[PDB]
RNA sequence: GCGGGGUGGAGCAGCCUGGUAGCUCGUCGGGCUCAUAACCCGAAGAUCGUCGGUUCAAAUCCGGCCCCCGCUACCA
RNA sequence: UGGAGGUGAUUUAAAUGCCA
RNA sequence: GGGACCGCCAGUGGCGAAGGCGCCCGGCUGGAACGGGUCCGACGGUGAGGGCCGAAGGCCAGGGGAGCGAACCGGAUUAGAUACCCGGGUAGUCCUGGCUGUAAAGGAUGCGGGCUAGGUGUCGGGCGAGCUUCGAGCUCGCCCGGUGCCGUAGGGAAGCCGUUAAGCCCGCCGCCUGGGGAGUACGGCCGCAAGGCUGAAACUUAAAGGAAUUGGCGGGGGAGCACUACAAGGGGUGGAGCGUGCGGU
């Protein structure tokens, strides 16, 4: 029917900080609909490298100024396929769950995940988020939101828990696993 | 509608009392034109043989280990 | 109410669960109707 | 850039199957087909056949209207019921790409709870 | 107020929309089974309460009437 | 060689039996 | 917006007197193992009568009620179906305050001490050698304490137990005396009610029970067969008339 002739495609664009580039098409009548639109796109669409192919992202539209729609970073999730061979038996996964907030104000939840190499009691098992916890608040304070946001999903904390961890017991395969922002700054 | 298919190699018997043959046929004229499928016949079948088929897509469900 | 673990065993008799249950109602009879 | 791409949610259990064709923020449907909607013995509902015949004459009205490619989302009833995809899930996908479209990223999605809910029948389960 | 049921051993269908008197428990015979119950098959059984009209032609449209009736009470 | 646990599944209806 | 439960890692693994206990962070609190040229100086074992703790369910009062679901209302299956199967559903299930005191509450195995071959895993502590990406890390050996398996001497009717005894000894307490009648009658003490604890005789009966062995059978599992089995096919008997055998009369 013409109802579906009636409709109008409009050309999403992911954030600044990832480089404004086109992601999918979309039809609507007036662009009053498209306004909280979820977007999902992986990783490697974005200068993409083989690797980080398990790694999704996620865009929420604000503004339609004439067949162009402006998003913002919504939140981060891994795979179920790929942190589902990660755990075996006989190798005591460790799992991290905190409260945050940056300088521009937001506020933020990570969920990390350690995976040692071997059973281990769990006195030893707590030392470990304890160090997880003290590494993240502390790397969230001299670091603004949209540069937070760019290292998690990039690797670069990774490789510190790695570092102050792997001298509790030798570990594989530490990495975050989600994050989702839950409010905004009042300001701008 | 004429789809015609040359067998290569026998699986088995299947079929409640014995009847139906699994045989793994390969295309060659149409859609595939090379693809190899598996499928169920009825009555005798050598090596060489030509049926003709209809659909060229249903490929029978696998018989249990071949015995 | 005391049992025996011997008349669980089934082989020539009823189910013990559904006897209790049977001797109870005698008992609440014998009990209202003038076991005063 | 000119390429329209697409989503096929592709839903199947012991009973039926449904296929849908959404764009690619998921928000605006374009093709929903069912099993129901064309075999008639409520037998072979769930059979391989009719998602084979129902995913085809979606992608016939999803290609008019522009789209090229589709990625697959397969779920199956999950949550406090079976974890386990019907018989119409690998046979939907294999025919729709011999229908024309192209095929993407695949994935499973079906909910799974961390100790959720209580399931039916009761302590005894289904005695037939 | 006067009207209804009128039909196999039975129970009721079965009308207006006319041409198989219709299905079920029963009755005798045959199958299946080692044999009995249940299950499958075949025949027998009222021929529509009855005269009459309509109708080429009627349980089938109705009237006259024979039977059984049937919803109902002292009316100072 | 030989055993002990766990999780899954397990399909229309289908009764009964002189006397020695 | 709303109530209940915390998956994979999860391990004849851990903790508790037993019932039992599984997201993470902080605070209060009980018990055990190991290391100890520490302290007191027999203070100990068992325990009739008494005392606290005790799954699920039911009860009495106030809340809450998402999922599931006794009674209850409908659809089917069947000769019948008050059931199994399907669609709904009240009490319950959850929270605060009390009462009841029962389970196949099972290692069907009460608790303390001494002694009598080995082998092999695994959790906690200590010691001693080797490595070491110098990590609260990985291997190997010995001593102590929990938890599994194979097995000598000996025990047992056998199944099977065998330093975690069902072995040889020194203690203390509870219960048993053929099967039923019967955990019933009568009488007491508890409980709001349901119900709990205590508990006989008349009479009847020759067996009731346990562990193993040959067989037969299963709407249990594997292997193999057969035109007096099927599948693929050819001809028919069952309906009519006569030939002949049988039942009945
Ligand atoms: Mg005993
Ligand atoms: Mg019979
Ligand atoms: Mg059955
Ligand atoms: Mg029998
Ligand atoms: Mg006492
Ligand atoms: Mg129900
Ligand atoms: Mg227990």
């Amino acid at each position: 029917k013409d109802k579906w002739k009636l409709k109008q495609w409009y050309v999403i664009y992911a954030p600044d900080f990832f480089g404004g580039v086109e992601v999918g098409l979309t039809p609507a009548d007036d662009p009053e609909k498209v306004l909280n639109r979820v977007v999902e796109v992986t990783l490697k669409d974005i200068t993409g490298d083989f690797l980080k192919g398990h790694v999704k992202l996620y865009f929420q539209v604000y503004d339609v100024k004439g067949q162009n729609a402006y998003t913002k970073f919504k939140g981060m999730k891994l795979a179920r396929s790929y942190i589902r061979s990660l755990v075996r038996r006989r190798t005591t996964r460790i799992d991290g769950i905190f409260n945050i907030t940056t300088k521009d104000g937001y506020k933020l939840r990570v969920m990390a995940m350690v995976i040692a190499a071997r059973r281990i009691q769990t006195s030893q098992e707590r030392a470990i988020r304890k160090i997880m916890q003290e590494i993240i608040y502390k790397k969230a304070e001299e670091l603004n939101f949209k540069d937070f946001v760019l290292e998690a999903v990039n690797g670069k904390i990774a490789a510190e828990i790695a570092k102050e961890a792997k001298k509790i017991y030798p570990l594989k395969k530490a990495e975050i696993r989600k994050i989702k922002v839950l409010g905004e700054p009042e300001v701008a | 509608e004429g789809y015609p298919a040359e067998v290569i190699e026998i699986i088995g018997r299947t079929g409640t009392t014995g009847d139906v043959t699994q045989v793994k046929v390969r295309i060659l004229e149409g859609r595939d034109k090379g693809r190899v499928i598996r499928r169920n016949v009825r009555g005798p079948v050598r090596v060489g043989d030509i049926l003709i088929l209809r659909e060229t897509e249903r490929e029978a469900r696998e018989i249990k280990s071949r015995r | 109410m005391k049992r025996r673990p011997r008349k669980w065993k089934k082989k020539g008799r009823m189910r013990w669960k559904w006897i209790k249950k049977r001797i109870r109602r005698l008992k609440r009879q014998r009990k209202k109707e003038r076991g005063l | 850039k000119k390429e329209k791409w697409g989503i096929a949610h592709i839903y199947s259990s012991y009973n039926n199957t449904i296929i849908h064709i959404t764009d690619i923020t998921g928000a605006e449907t374009i093709s929903r087909w069912s099993g129901g909607m064309v075999v008639k013995a409520d037998r072979d509902e769930p059979s391989p056949y009719a998602a084979m015949l129902a995913a085809r004459r979606a992608a016939e009205e999803a290609l008019e209207k522009g789209i090229v490619g589709v990625h697959i989302r397969v779920r199956a009833p999950g949550g406090s019921k079976s974890k386990t995809p019907g018989p119409g899930a690998q046979a939907a996908i294999r025919a729709l790409a011999r229908a024309g479209l192209k095929i993407g990223r695949v994935e499973d999605v079906t909910p799974i709870p961390h100790d959720g809910t209580r399931p039916k029948g009761g302590r005894r389960g289904r005695r037939v």
